[PDB]
């Protein structure tokens, strides 16, 4: 209550994000949802003197029948202040990676309880557009937190601080970690003892002044990695060992005392490609010896918070996925893969984009940031569809891959 | 008195860090000022403006101009200095409705509320900016100074708080009557429905009387206007809609400007009249941009033009959309980068039609172009009737399955059922997964001094086959295209290939099947001829022999 004052950053404006199209079912939600924000005293309609936009959209969480309201402030969140005034900082959790069991609660709702700066409010405008531009689009701004917005947990910090209190004094093992409308609550206990646990938090939240009762359960400590591995084989065709020197030749850019000399002189003459070749000697003490560097941690790999992540991502044909994250080409920070299922065995974008979210799960429970995408899409097919399948409450930055690259056949 | 609803006023700002306009009247010619002096007399008497002492600072020139063959003057204020120094405003005439989206109705009647504009309050804080000046008779006293109470014409807010105001006032009878639709277009209100006639008079005297309120009067008679209406470049009927007249001039030459319109205008044609082609006479206007140069038209165009005459030569009409029956599109490949649409409910009923034309770029496929042009139509159909349509498109089911699953790239198109409707996009090569037991493998390899420009194209093979060439004006990376070339003309039906070339696996994976490079149109006319290719990478320099005799082979 009693607003605190928030501004832009010096010498920028709000932002001015059009909005997309949106389908008559999205449409609809976003009219019902908006009426009744509206009547709670949420939002308010605002004019024409209000040039800003924010670009809203709907979708369905995880097991949900409901809509849900999602606005993308990517861009007002670039544009907001950096909030080093009532907190100097909140640092990451290492020990969130490494629970058993990481449950994911929406606590957006509790947001809309906080006013937002008078002053600040029309940098929140956004509208609900109507079927062919046939009605004016329903303009509003917001008069509380809202959900999505870099400056809501900030600002709503210091009350939930003290909802948590005796949660946290009761319960000092668990750790709970905030990321924008997400709470992510990590515990060893056996599943059921867990999930009772998180029922009790939520009691906590319920308790105050109030898809809260959804849990999206995450299993850090099972998450896997993909070393660099090369084939075992008791015959080499040509076509192998080719494969196995361009693999090694990738692998030596990451990996310093990585060699190739001794392999490279087995196919000695302009053999057919499917010939099979010994090992000789040499060559297999070389093979050996680049195993065992390949068994070993990358050189000179670490964290900077000042930089940003960024994560490529391979298709790899059959469901499977790979993926890196890094900051420095080479240095891979975390790799893997998603060889899983869900839904579309024959729809790639959804596949892809559930990628994306599970990927941006792992970078927030890792390093507490989202990272930038480079992704496998041309961008007018993802554009038109990632909506679709989106079901996080947060949004990545991404970018789009024109050009094949060739080292996906060495992450496969 | 009845009491009347007042208007809410928005607030106005200028720009951060900008104060109102000071600009200079110039002088006018005594008949002018006579005018203008009479002119404002009687919009001060309607409340319009009023006058103002001398302590307000700024200023706005006014002018007064003759409007053609009468004896008649009017008043015109230039805001423009006033316009650059206020805020920007939410503008809603962005995205105007398409025809296509419209719902038919049985009646649209038109309201003129033009009392309305000219007397929606402006912000009182804000018309201090608005001051002007009539000058003097001989200057000899001081410039009568007005400010305006409502806003100007020509104001740059006036539209969108105009607009903004008027829908507020409409929104109840809006939301309380679901049976009509009403749309306001500068002047006018449009009213339509589908009720019974009496009941649809009856619904418009109740709109009249709803607009009274808030003192909007609106003319007894009944309006001029009627259906057709013809609105944005479009002619709306009752119950189909089309674009206003399109005719094609007869020319002996034509002109960069005479293509431009040409183009303008089979574009606009395209949204309705089906298979509309514009690839060959927007060729014309490839670089240049020198207005008046007259371009003689290839054979090429002369057809293409020909073609849109035939197309043009009779009316055509969309119909209205009907949210009750599935939106069908159908697409067809016309040849160089072209494809054209219809979008349907009933078969032979086209609401819209449309065409999309290939990215440029110096490789491409067919896949690839008819997938974005789905996602065009997709993007255009959510914006027009909020969803997708079912697709009806020139491709086999199989030929879909083994793109998509075999491409680096994600890819996806929504529901859709094949036609068959020649030309058939189809996949032209695919590369095999494996090496080839019993094919011949060629290690081909180039390379080219960057100075002279001289290079060596070639390859060698396990059965002892070889071959280089020498070549001029080329380079490394088309050196490395040329091999491929080579070894792919020399081999047999199924071939294994070996390079190093990172740049020529890179537009192969790529999957092109035209390209702007002969070479590489040519690398693709053998691929279409062999039974088996297989394209094996391997790195550079390694002691790879094969690629390492050939690399030495085509260095020098
Ligand atoms: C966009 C629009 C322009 C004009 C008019 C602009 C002008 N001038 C008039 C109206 C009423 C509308 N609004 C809507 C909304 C939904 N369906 C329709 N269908 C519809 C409209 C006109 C005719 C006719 N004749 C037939 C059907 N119109
Ligand atoms: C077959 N073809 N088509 C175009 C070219 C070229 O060099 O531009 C070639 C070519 C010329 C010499 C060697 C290899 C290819
Ligand atoms: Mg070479």
């Amino acid at each position: 209550i009693e607003t605190v004052p928030v501004k832009l950053k010096p010498g920028m404006d709000g932002p001015k994000v059009k909005q997309w199209p949106l389908t008559e079912e999205k449409i609809k939600a976003l009219v019902e949802i908006c009426t009744e924000m509206e009547k709670e005293g949420k939002i308010s309609k605002i004019g024409p003197e209000n040039p800003y936009n924010t670009p809203v959209f709907a979708i369905k969480k995880k097991d949900s029948t409901k809509w849900r309201k999602l606005v993308d402030f990517r861009e007002l969140n670039k544009r907001t202040q950096d909030f080093w005034e009532v907190q100097l900082g909140i640092p990451h959790p290492a020990g969130l990676k490494k629970k058993k069991s990481v449950t994911v609660l929406d606590v957006g709702d509790a947001y809309f309880s906080v006013p937002l700066d008078e002053d600040f409010r029309k940098y929140t405008a956004f509208t609900i557009p109507s079927i062919n531009n046939e009605t004016p689009g329903i303009r509003y701004q917001y008069n509380v937190l809202p959900q999505g917005w870099k400056g809501s947990p900030a600002i709503f910090q210091s009350s939930m601080t003290k909802i948590l209190e005796p949660f946290k004094k009761q319960n000092p093992d668990i750790v709970i970690y905030q990321y924008m409308d997400d709470l992510y609550v990590g515990s060893d206990l056996e599943i059921g003892q867990h999930r009772t646990k998180i029922e009790e938090l939520r009691q906590h939240l319920l308790r105050w002044g109030l898809f809260l009762w959804m849990g999206y359960e995450l299993h850090p400590d099972k998450w896997t990695v993909q070393p660099i591995v090369l084939p075992e084989k008791d015959s080499w065709t040509v076509n192998d060992i080719q494969k196995l020197v361009g693999k090694l030749n990738w692998a030596s850019q990451i990996y310093p005392g990585i060699k190739v000399r001794q392999l490279s002189k087995l196919l000695r003459g302009t053999k057919a490609l499917t010939e099979v070749i010994p090992l000789t000697e040499e060559a297999e003490l070389e093979l050996a010896e680049n195993r065992e560097i390949l068994k070993e941690p990358v050189h000179g790999v670490y964290y900077d918070p000042s930089k940003d992540l960024i994560a490529e991502i391979q298709k790899q044909g059959q469901g499977q996925w790979t993926y890196q994250i890094y900051q420095e080409p080479f240095k891979n920070l975390k790799t893997g893969k998603y060889a899983r299922m869900r839904g579309a065995h024959t729809n790639d974008v959804k596949q892809l984009t559930e990628a994306v979210q599970k990927i941006t799960t792992e970078s927030i429970v890792i390093w507490g940031k989202t990272p930038k995408f480079k992704l496998p899409i041309q961008k007018e097919t993802w554009e038109t569809w990632w909506t679709e399948y989106w079901q996080a409450t947060w949004i990545p930055e991404w970018e789009f891959v024109n050009t094949p690259p060739l080292v996906k056949l060495w992450y496969q | 008195m009845v009491p009347i609803s007042p208007i809410e006023t928005v607030p106005v700002k200028l720009k951060p860090g900008m104060d109102g306009p000071k600009v200079k009247q110039w002088p006018l010619t005594e008949e002018k000022i006579k005018a203008l002096v009479e002119i404002c007399t009687e919009m001060e008497k309607e409340g319009k403006i009023s006058k103002i002492g001398p302590e307000n600072p700024y200023n706005t020139p006014v002018f007064a101009i003759k409007k053609k063959d009468s004896t008649k003057w009017r008043k015109l204020v230039d805001f423009r200095e006033l316009n650059k120094r206020t805020q920007d405003f939410w503008e809603v005439q962005l995205g105007i409705p398409h025809p296509a989206g419209l719902k038919k109705k049985k009646s649209v009647t038109v309201l003129d509320v033009g009392d309305a504009y000219f007397s929606v309050p402006l912000d009182e804080d804000f018309r201090k900016y608005t001051a002007f000046t009539i000058p003097s008779i001989n200057n000899e006293t001081p410039g009568i100074r007005y400010q305006y109470n409502v806003l100007p014409q020509g104001w740059k807010g006036s539209p969108a708080i105009f607009q903004s105001s008027m829908t507020k006032i409409l929104e109840p009878f809006a939301a309380q009557n679901p049976d009509i639709v009403i749309y306001q277009y500068m002047d006018d209100l449009y009213v339509g429905s589908d009720l019974e006639i009496g009941q649809h008079r009856t619904k418009i005297e109740e709109l009249r009387q709803h607009l009274l309120r808030w003192g909007l009067t609106t003319p007894d008679k009944k309006h001029q206007k009627e259906p057709p209406f013809l609105w944005m470049g479009y002619e709306l009927h009752p119950d189909k809609w089309t674009v206003q007249p399109i005719v094609l001039p007869e020319k002996d030459s034509w002109t960069v400007n005479d293509i431009q319109k040409l183009v303008g205008k089979l574009n606009w044609a395209s949204q309705i009249y089906p298979g509309i082609k514009v690839r060959q006479l927007s060729k014309l206007l490839r670089g240049t941009k020198a207005l008046t140069e007259v371009i003689p038209l290839t054979e090429e165009a002369e057809l293409e033009l020909a073609e849109n005459r035939e197309i043009l030569k009779e009316p055509v009409h969309g119909v209205y959309y009907d949210p009750s029956k599935d939106l069908i599109a159908e697409i067809q490949k016309q040849g160089q980068g072209q494809w054209t649409y219809q979008i349907y409910q009933e078969p032979f009923k086209n609401l819209k039609t449309g065409k999309y034309a290939r990215m440029r770029g110096a490789h491409t496929n067919d896949v690839k172009q008819l997938t974005e042009a789905v996602q065009k139509i997709t993007t255009e159909s959510i914006v027009i009737w909020g969803k997708t349509p079912k697709f009806k498109l020139p491709i086999q089911k199989e030929t879909w399955e083994t793109w998509w699953t075999e491409y680096w790239q994600a890819t996806w198109i929504p529901e859709w059922e094949f036609v068959n409707t020649p030309p058939l996009v189809k996949l032209w090569y695919q590369l095999e997964k494996e090496p080839i037991v019993g094919a011949e493998t060629f290690y081909v390899d180039g390379a080219a001094n960057r100075e002279t420009k001289l290079g060596k194209a070639g390859y060698v093979t396990n059965k002892g086959r070889q071959k280089v060439v020498p070549l001029t004006n080329t380079t490394n990376q088309k050196t490395e295209l040329q091999a491929i070339y080579l070894a792919l003309q020399d081999s047999g039906l199924e071939v294994n290939i070996v390079t190093d070339s990172q740049y020529a696996l890179g537009i192969i994976q790529a999957q092109p099947d035209k390209s702007e490079s002969e070479l590489v149109n040519q690398i693709i006319e053998q691929l279409i001829k062999k039974e088996k290719v297989y394209l094996a990478w391997v790195p550079a320099h390694k002691g790879i022999g094969g690629n390492e005799q050939v690399d030495k082979l085509v260095s020098a």
